């Protein structure tokens, strides 16, 4: 959860709607054990 | 390698708008901006990363993670944000 | 290399990019009670992670006609977290603190706050009686997390002028220079251990000296958040809960 | 080999200073990057610009005294703390020892929060028309818990354990020394707290600020006689703070005083610290 | 020099004058988690006085037709004391225990209790269904401070006979020999840290094997009190309160 | 110089034992004070009276073997754990890998709480009339989270990442080795707890005792063909526990079994552990 | 914006303990990830 600490304070003649791009990765002690197939894929033919 | 989360995965965005989190000037204090689970391998924002797509080829991950927020407003806009991780045992926190 | 700082205490951390400096109150660091100054004969508890961390209070909106605010320490943390549970089961108490008041504003805003730390800050009553006499209520002396607004900030509600109140440990939040004030306070009391429920040691005070002014079109809502943290806290005299 | 993380100074520096500081000669500065006039008051520190770096000064060997300004020479001056009225014909008079009732010595003591001192009392007893009548007096000191006297010739005046002083009116005034008698480690003049537990009220809590580490007892006085002599008296008690140590300075009072134990003021008449003038752009 | 003992832990102490001996469960002492077996990357809290002390539960009256009793640990201490507040704010948990069951009776009374410690004691349901099926309620599996009486003590309510239940750490309270049983138990779990709210490690069980008999005129009310104490307890993963 | 109180073993001993214990010769005891026959069972310890101190024994060099009684030689005997029924004409069959369904190998594994082992599976596949028909089979292993196959010729049988075994019916039976695949440090057979947080019900909580550290996946099987052949099959899966370590022994089951995952019994028919006899005063 | 990822380790954010980590980073290499045979083609032969 992201919370407003104080506010988004802005001077006049400046847009009052800004954005945040959020990123993600893993640290230096990250591992993975058992290899399996992924569920992100479907297929119903042979791709002629 | 840091890749972008889709935190704004609602049914309204429909495009490249899905990658970014809106902020604005609030009338009340204490307010919430966004929220997402911490689960590489679950439906949600982590699914559009290299971590969340390689942890689907593998079972049983382990280790720490990191989330980097970049602010794309103007130069004159100022502010402060609180970014809080809460371990399991309960539901999403209701206030700051 | 001086405007940028990070303060990691416990499992929490505060960043800042527009700071001024960090003030030690009276040149000393909070430490544990030595054996040559202790008077109890039991062993104290020292949790050291679960109670030494940054607790964030609520936010105070700063307006045109604000006359200012005050909290009591450790009154505001007797009901939050595991510090609020160790300060109820235990009769005795000793700690330091590390305070941080955040208030940001743009390049077109102006004003200044006075963030000071007053040891043994006693609230006065407001009557012209020579004995009956008016005395402040319990929610005025010991306000809690919601603080209390001053009635007369010129005399600090204690018959003592603000113009000499820079003898206390303090900083300024000048909106053209910084956005945060940090004061680190040791344990200041005449006894080594004292109760955390009857006796609040000092009081944080944020008073806007020069008022908030902004031209038309700017952001009208300027909040003031306060994030505090105990340091080197230890308790004694285990019993049942008294709030 | 076991769990590892179970295994895991100050700023100020006092100098013995005898006289006031000297002044070394200066010259003119024509260079960039080095500026002693620009400060930042937001850091909570005072300005450190000395006068050798603002102007061009001369060499002054300063021989002024910084002796009378210490906290021992400032408080070792005895002032009035209490007046005990005795009208004989209940025959005696008591006085709860509280020096916060007279305002010359109170405001000097409200500069600081914690003070640790010895005292030296003096009792100047006169009649109402000036004094000097050869009658004999007795001054008891009643500690907290001891029975206060309940009569002119009661049995508490036998005084087998607690101190007492016999002196006539026509002698020089009696004078004793009193040690640090508090159970804490310092007298605190401002106690932000309540003495007892419980539900504290909202309307009128007369216990807020009461510090029981300061209540030191009762001072009783009678005329050592059997038949009631008929003469009105006043004693005046003068306390001299000696061997004094002080901690945690605080600002000095600027509002007019109201009650002994409570720091009350009226909000409808707040006196300004600086007396007014015509405008800001003229000095007189 | 063997029937007399005193057990001082924290600010509490238990004397006894008619004891038998003290049993270490599986020959090992409760200790802290070493660095070669830890899997979390935060620093744990170790209060060490405020949570390591003898907590006395309520008393169970022992009658002619008692079929026996069971508690879950650390279920009974999640709501008592500062151990009950550290086990709610923290996700992770690790401790040992030190148990003591007092039951005195005169020289004209007879009977025997079986005080054992069963790691991972799973309650069974009591139906002849092969799938729906009966399952025990939450106040039967996790009873709390009031315990729960057995329905079928001959099979320990788990389809497993009492006659072989001396393989667990145990003592006897034979009313002609002793009056108290003491069992010291280390941390027995497949993971180094685990939650103190979902998972109760073991269960103390007091079952009267030979019944209480007394001649007429003797004292009819024989209670059984249980005094337990955590040892080398440490917590981790600070968050808000979940009971 | 700082605060001082911030500054502030086992019992058993394993011996490599090859054969059974010997017996040393004894004599007769005629003395007071030294008694090996009197014990105290209330101390939680077993009796330590050896047979040299009860009777008069001889010298016996004992050469019996204590090798077959260890926990490796006791569990390295493969037994049936699951039977997968495949009727072709949905075309496939799955089996959630849970060995708590057959009772010969379950009761051996319920002696202990925590076990850490490797396995060695064997799949004996026959027809319903005895077997031996030359058709080709495929056995996939589906880990938790992987997509289970949803058809006879679906795309999950491409098997590019997870293991699979091709073997005919007329070959010798397929046999693999399987490592310790749990996320914890031991398989626990008794988990006194709940998997998730929340308000747990009173009537029927089907989650009590569910240990998710033991759920290891799904075993799928089909006939590698395009047109649906029409022949009914059964596989039989035999698990051999090898490299096995065991902790925390517990008593053996004495009541008849009911459900796979839950240790239920009926209370109206409790079978006695010892079968009855006529009276207590006769042995036969 | 510098094109680099964050280098903040978890010892510099919170207070951590000493953990001797013994997890395996062997099955995640590109040899153990691709040495698993999968289907690449189906050849249909009808004779007559
Ligand atoms: C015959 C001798 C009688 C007089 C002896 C008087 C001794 C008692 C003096 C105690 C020390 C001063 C009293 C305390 C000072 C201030 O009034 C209190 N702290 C009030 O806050
Ligand atoms: C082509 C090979 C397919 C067969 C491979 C099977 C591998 C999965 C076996 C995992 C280890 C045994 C499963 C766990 C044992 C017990 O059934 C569970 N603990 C149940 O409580």
């Amino acid at each position: 959860t992201l919370w407003y600490q104080t506010n988004y304070v802005v001077p006049p003649e400046t847009p009052g709607e800004a954005y945040i791009i959020a990123m993600g990765a893993a640290q230096d002690n990250f591992t993975l054990k058992i290899c399996k197939d992924t569920d992100e894929v479907t297929q119903q033919a042979v791709l002629q | 390698v840091e890749t972008i989360l889709e935190v704004n995965n609602t049914t309204e965005a429909t495009g490249l708008t899905r990658l970014l989190i809106p902020v604005s000037s609030q009338n009340k204090a204490d307010e919430l901006c966004a929220a997402f689970m911490v689960d590489p391998g679950r439906i949600g924002p982590w699914q559009s990363t290299l971590v969340g797509q390689i942890c689907r080829y593998y079972t049983q991950w382990s280790g720490s993670l990191k989330v980097t927020f970049m602010f794309t407003g103007s130069f004159m806009a100022t502010g402060k944000m609180l970014v809080a991780y809460s371990p399991p045992g309960s539901a999403q926190p209701a206030n700051r | 290399s001086d405007r940028v700082a990070q303060l990691t205490v416990g499992n929490s951390s505060i960043t800042t990019q527009e700071a001024a400096n960090i003030v030690l109150a009276y040149g000393e660091w909070p430490e544990y009670c030595p054996d040559t100054d202790a008077t109890a004969v039991d062993k104290p508890t020292r949790p050291d992670v679960s109670v030494n961390r940054f607790y964030t209070l609520d936010s105070k909106m700063w307006q045109e006609n604000s006359t200012g605010w005050y909290w009591k320490f450790p009154d505001v943390l007797n009901k939050t977290g595991v510090f609020g549970q160790n300060a109820q089961f235990h009769y005795l108490y000793r700690s330091g603190f590390c305070l941080h008041v955040q208030c940001n504003a743009s390049k077109f805003h102006q004003g200044a706050l006075l963030v000071a730390v007053i040891p043994e800050f006693v609230i006065a009553g407001r009557g012209s009686n020579t004995k009956e006499a008016p005395h402040p209520g319990f929610t005025t002396t010991f306000p809690g997390t919601t603080g209390a607004t001053f009635y007369d900030p010129y005399v600090l509600d204690s018959g003592v002028p603000l113009s000499q109140a820079l003898i206390y440990p303090h900083q300024w939040i000048n909106l053209r220079t910084n956005n945060c004030a940090t004061v680190i306070v040791p344990y200041i009391n005449a006894v080594p251990f004292d109760s955390a429920i009857n006796h609040s040691n000092f009081g944080l005070i944020v008073i806007p000296v020069s008022p908030l002014k902004y031209s038309s079109g700017a952001t009208t809502a300027i909040p003031i958040t306060i994030t505090i943290a105990p340091l080197n806290s230890e308790f004694g005299g285990l019993r049942q809960a008294v709030s | 080999d076991p769990v590892e993380d179970i295994i895991h100074r100050a700023i100020s520096s006092a100098t013995n200073v005898e006289s006031a500081a000297n002044t070394t000669p200066s010259s003119h500065r024509l260079e960039t990057g080095r500026v002693p006039a620009l400060q930042a008051a937001e850091t909570g520190a005072t300005s450190n610009a000395t006068d050798e770096n603002m102007i061009e000064t001369r060499c002054v060997v300063n021989r002024n005294g910084v002796l009378e300004t210490t906290i021992n020479h400032f408080f070792s001056r005895s002032g009035l703390v209490g007046v005990v009225n005795l009208t004989d014909g209940t025959g005696y008079a008591t006085w709860d020892i509280d020096i916060m009732g007279f305002v010359q010595l109170r405001r000097k003591c409200e500069m600081f929060t914690y003070m640790r001192f010895n005292a030296e009392f003096t009792f100047v007893t006169t009649t109402e028309n000036g004094g000097a009548r050869p009658y004999m007096l007795q001054y008891m000191y009643v500690p907290p818990g001891a029975p206060k006297p309940t009569g002119r010739d009661a049995f508490q005046w036998q005084t087998a354990t607690n101190p007492s002083v016999f002196v006539k009116l026509t002698d020089p005034p009696a004078q004793v020394s009193v040690p640090f008698m508090s159970p804490a480690s310092a007298y605190q003049w401002f106690y932000d707290g309540y003495p007892t537990f419980g539900q504290h009220p909202e309307t009128s809590n007369t216990t807020y600020g009461l510090c029981p580490n300061n209540m030191m007892g009762t001072f009783a006085v009678r005329v050592v006689s059997r038949e009631a002599s008929q003469l009105k008296l006043q004693t005046r008690v003068y306390m001299k703070l000696k061997h004094v140590r002080a901690w945690v300075p605080r600002p000095i009072r600027s509002q007019p005083y109201l009650l002994k134990n409570f720091p009350n003021y009226d909000s409808s008449k707040i006196t300004n610290s600086a007396r007014d003038r015509s405008s800001i752009k003229q000095a007189n």
